[PDB]
């Protein structure tokens, strides 16, 4: 029912649009104001915040949210650090998007429940669509 | 993507102006009842804390009416400081997050400190004013006059319960200094009070540049005004020639301080020398601090323009204050405010001369006081005509919110996708 | 740092002191001028302010008036020529800088002088056609030449006791003089742009030319309508005139306020709502590179358009589909603010030295700073310190705007910058 | 007739100066403000805008103009993007300058109506000129 | 005591914050106005200047200060030039941060009095700390 | 007795310094105002001008000068065109500084009386100094 999406890039905004279509509350948060405005018309609540800030994550009660998606791609260090902060925040289910195999290794060990690699994961499915 | 601070500022004032106007018409608050224009004028004067009065505050209003008046000028003065600090906080929050995207306490604690600072400041002024008026006027009446005037002084309102506003206490240092301290700190600005409160141990050198400007320009504005008023009115029998040597300095200092938005008067400005009215017009225009209970164009705006002018006359590339460069957008903001204020002021003075017939000095002084929110009268408000009251109401509204609103318009202009080629225009 | 400010001041003081020392000689004055009076007259002539501590027609001899034509001719034409020359050098340096990163001056000066002589000759012919029949073949020609030179140079010096108050109902002389300081005050850049590119059309004129060609008719029309509306029922100035006479007088004051300084009516008996309008008109002044003064019409236009941009929260100041660069807006606003500061100081000093109402002192200060030279009855009673203050104000007014504009153009480069910090405004 | 010329290089400014000299109103658009200033002297209207931005092109109202000439030379990606946006904005006739035979074929697929190769076409023209 | 620190990166701002916390008055100089702003918060006086320029260094009056610390790390050329200009200015004691042994030898030849290699010196310190 | 130097780089400023110290009239011309100001103290007359502009070269009576030195190095086209314009202006002797061998060949074919290649010529000179 209630979801949170951190990082509103091309991947993160795509999650927000589909989540709203199924009638679910989505908290879209992004450091960049422009990207938050784009998702403002597609989510229940759009907030400009830095999710690397520990106190900011405390205020945004992410432990209440059923699932939290971290969709930060360019800065590998932010996604790793935001994943950790969400874990101490009490988030039971943490989904993290990783662009590299080395990042996906770190995220697995630090405790991410689901690691998403869009290029590798889309590669497998597109092959399956080609086969059938 | 244009800023909405301008819209919050106006909606907030009108969201309180209209409810305040309708209440004043009810006969519960007035012994005789106020007409729509008089109530609109009185509410605008109270909400803007201008202090201009079409009717006498002490006599025309009832006991309930004066209590309403305290609520309005507490909403108008502390409310602007609370709102201006709140909007300043959100501006910093947006600016801070913008920096992190490219490469402090919460709001509730800030609002609590602002209200706490207001009530403690009024309470300190309350006991000093009570110390003198309770023996003269009794207990129940003495505390009321102390509370009304301490609230009025801190909020830079200038509303008085006496027929002649503080003209009987020209030679009373305790009343004059208690009131003087109230609107000096009430008009200093919370950012200045806050910066000094949290970083005084570091020293003056490490205070914010805005705090240093307000901590230096205010004493010079007080000192220059005190000396200039004393020099120009020492030989005038009608205003200061009949007072003692100490009484003249106490009167000169009081009007020097009250001009910066409070609006109280130990003497009569109706019988002031013209060179003294021109000095006070400049003092009223400068006003109080940026995030305070009162003000005109504000001291920091004048200070930036004053040192931008000094920079320009010396052909220096940058405007520097306390070893800090004032960026060109800030300089443009300060110059634009003065130019725009003069444009509205000139239009307002021209309209006043048509609606009512009076000399230019009387009209100019009244227009500045209404625009600068000082509320000092030179006799025009007493004989103000019906159309003149409408102009004063508009000028009081624009003068109260204009400098702050125009600053935020300059901060966040609407982004555009079409730019025209730059071309030169000859000036000078 | 630029030396344009230094060329502008040295050039004025290098003609004021000689012009002053000459005016004291009894050859030019029937009774002789005191050092203060001679200095005031020299400043009023060289700055073409037109303010007079003594009557021009009576107190000066035949040789003195010839000097006065030379003095105001030098003031107006030489200021226009120097402004054009400095603008030419500024453009030359800018072009060479642009080439480094990535017409003739003599011809320009010849065109400036020939345009002035042609305009003054046309005005002289039109004035002679009216004065020679009633004044003679010698005196009428002299009056025509003097008044044409004064009108083109935006000086306002008159040989009559009342400066053109006897010709309030005469349309020929009023329109002749009006056309002389409108064209004299338009700016040679505008005249040259129209002369060389009128076939291309209005759309392809320079932005400054369009601003002048639109604002000058608008300023004239607004002033005329406002003066007619505010003074139609005033018996002492315009009530006694006919319907055509009232409009002619209103148009003449609307035009003369922009630096000429001639008066077909009495400003001493003007309604205050009309003195405020005329103060606003005097402050705006004539065109930038012209014989007139004021903050200049282009400066007022950029500030008026910048204000509209700020009230609408637009990113750029746009005028005629062209962005006005932020340094230009800053220059205009700084000129207005500095002018206001010096004006306030001058009014305060005058109020200290002289005892008069605020409107009279303010009007005289605005007229002297803007070089309009319109008197409201206060100049006749000027004291010695008042005369010194007026001289200083006329000097700073004549050269202050262009000088301050060039300081903002070329500040001294620095090697030490301090960190940027924010200051709260408003 | 009203023409819009996008890109004010050597080719675009030559088309504008030739078009305006014949009495036609030209709109000159470029991202480089220096070349927009240079064209603004003789062009009916000159605008500093990014024509790959689809919202910006709607503001320019390129659908009104009879012909739109896109003269972006160095940036091929910007050339195809501008052609695509102009076609999607409802422009009847789009003329595009192409620096290569591969770019020209892509522009043909996009929907460009006339494609000009400055080097090849001028080569043919001078070859004919020397013969006759 | 008066200190001058040139270059306000990690090392330069750490030296300034320590010097000012110890009650000494430090001058912070950097070409990056962004970093000069953080220093200006706690530094007695902060200046945006280029310290490879002889006239600029003469304006700074570095000969007044007891010790001049040059903390230009990435630009070795700027570090050498700043040390040379400071020595030619007439400053008694120059401390220079060097990230290379060859740069340290060149700075010794120039006239630097104390040369700090943060990586190697920190390695020695950490080894001693682990041993004891 | 009377010389002209066009281009006030390191080479041309050295030419001006030696020529004036020897006691001759030197007209130093450079499009960049900073270098003209730098050489103004030394030379008899320093003028900011573009010597690629034909009318400017006509106005500067370079045909009256005994020798003209063209010391433009960075832009080869500027040096070639300045040499051509100076030769058309009637300058009898034109000395041109060339940085490359192709530029030297072009300048020789144009008609420059003396071509100076500073690196090769100092190469020979310092070799002879080393030998003896
Ligand atoms: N600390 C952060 N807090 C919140 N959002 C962040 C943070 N760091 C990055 N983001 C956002 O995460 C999103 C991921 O975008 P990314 O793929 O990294 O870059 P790009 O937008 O260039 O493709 C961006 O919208 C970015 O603003
Ligand atoms: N996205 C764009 N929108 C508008 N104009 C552009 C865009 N990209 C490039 N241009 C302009 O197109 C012009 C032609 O490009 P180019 O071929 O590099 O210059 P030239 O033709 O002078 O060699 C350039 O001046 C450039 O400013
Ligand atoms: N010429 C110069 N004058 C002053 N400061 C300089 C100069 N050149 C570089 N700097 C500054 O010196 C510092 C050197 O630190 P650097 O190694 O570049 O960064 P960091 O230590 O943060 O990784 C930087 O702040 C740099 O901008
Ligand atoms: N058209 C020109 N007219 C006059 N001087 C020029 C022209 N073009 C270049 N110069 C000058 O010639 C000088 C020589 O340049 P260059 O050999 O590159 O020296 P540097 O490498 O020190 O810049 C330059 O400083 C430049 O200012
Ligand atoms: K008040
Ligand atoms: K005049
Ligand atoms: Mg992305
Ligand atoms: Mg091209
Ligand atoms: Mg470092
Ligand atoms: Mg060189």
């Amino acid at each position: 029912k209630q979801f949170a999406v951190i990082g509103l890039g091309r991947f993160g905004l795509a999650v927000c649009k589909e989540l709203q279509d199924s009638g679910s509350q989505v908290l879209a948060v992004d450091i960049n104001e422009d990207r938050v405005k784009e998702a403002a018309g597609f989510v229940s609540q759009a907030i400009v915040a830095n999710c690397t800030h520990e106190e900011t994550v405390a205020e945004l009660k992410l432990d209440d949210y059923d699932m939290v998606m971290i969709a930060i791609g360019a800065d590998v260090n932010a996604s790793i650090l935001a994943t950790l902060i969400a874990k101490e925040a009490g988030v039971k289910s943490v989904w993290v998007k990783a662009n590299d195999r080395f990042q996906a290794r770190v995220l697995q060990k630090i405790g991410a429940d689901h690691i998403i690699m869009p290029e590798r994961d889309m590669g497998i499915r597109v092959a399956r669509k080609m086969l059938d | 993507a244009k800023g909405g601070e301008p819209r919050i500022i106006l909606l907030s004032f009108l969201g309180v102006l209209l409810p305040s106007a309708v209440l004043l018409t009810l006969p519960v608050f007035s012994v005789s009842g106020l007409s729509i224009t008089d109530a609109l004028f009185t509410a605008t004067s109270a909400i803007s804390v201008t202090g201009l009065g079409v009717v006498d505050t002490g006599q025309h209003f009832t006991l309930a009416g004066k209590i309403l008046l305290m609520c309005l000028m507490q909403i108008g003065g502390l409310g602007q400081m609370t709102l201006s600090a709140v909007l300043l906080y959100m501006f910093g929050v947006r600016l801070s997050l913008r920096q992190q995207a490219l490469a402090q306490v919460n709001l509730r604690r800030l609002v609590k400190k602002i209200v706490t600072f207001a009530l403690v400041a009024e309470a300190i002024g309350f006991v000093f004013l009570s110390y003198r008026w309770v023996p003269e006027m009794g207990w129940q009446t003495g505390m009321f006059y102390a509370l009304f005037h301490s609230i009025s002084a801190f909020n830079n309102a200038g509303f008085a319960l006496f027929s002649d506003s503080m003209m009987s206490f020209v030679n009373d240092p305790l009343v004059s200094f208690t009131l003087a301290g109230l609107f000096i700190f009430g008009g200093l600005g919370f950012t200045v009070i806050g910066d000094v409160w949290r970083h005084w141990r570091k020293g003056f050198h490490f205070l914010h540049i805005h705090t240093k400007i307000m901590l230096i320009a205010t004493p010079l504005l007080l000192l220059v005004g005190t000396v200039l008023f004393w020099l120009l009115e020492r030989h005038n029998p009608n205003t200061m020639g009949s007072l003692t040597t100490g009484g003249q300095w106490l009167a000169a200092f009081f009007q020097s301080a009250s001009a910066r938005t409070a609006g109280f008067n130990s003497v009569d400005l109706t019988q002031f020398t013209q060179p003294a009215l021109l000095i006070m017009i400049v003092l009223m225009l400068i006003g109080a601090g940026s995030t305070s209970t009162g003000g005109g164009i504000k001291v920091s705006t004048f200070a930036v323009a004053f040192m931008a002018t000094w920079t320009f006359l010396r052909q220096k590339k940058h405007v520097v204050m306390f070893k800090r460069t004032v960026n060109w957008p800030t300089v443009t903001k300060s110059l634009a405010i003065i130019v725009v204020s003069g444009a509205i002021l000139t239009t307002a003075m021209f309209l006043l001369m048509l609606t009512e017939k009076a000399s230019f000095d009387k009209v100019m002084f009244e227009t500045i006081s209404a625009f600068a929110t000082v509320g000092l009268t030179a006799g025009l408000t007493a004989e103000l005509s019906e159309p003149g009251k409408y102009i004063m109401i508009v000028v009081m509204i624009i003068g109260r919110i204009g400098p702050l609103t125009l600053a935020y318009m300059l901060a966040r202009p609407e982004p555009t996708l079409i730019k025209y080629p730059e071309d030169t225009v000859l000036t000078g």
